[PDB]
């Protein structure tokens, strides 16, 4: 989910962006 | 290049740095 991904695993510039919109 | 782990606080903040979604959207606590 929104944070989970960039926490338990690693995420990318876009994975982050999604939040934006 | 920007493949690191952002847990605890890093994300809540990242948002501010990119597209602040801590208004009436994803404004959570832990």
């Amino acid at each position: 989910g929104i944070v989970e991904q960039c926490c338990t695993s690693i995420c990318s510039l876009y994975q982050l962006e999604n939040y934006c919109n | 290049f920007v493949n690191q782990h952002l847990c605890g606080s890093h994300l809540v903040e990242a948002l501010y740095l990119v597209c602040g979604e801590r208004g009436s959207f994803y404004t959570p606590k832990t």
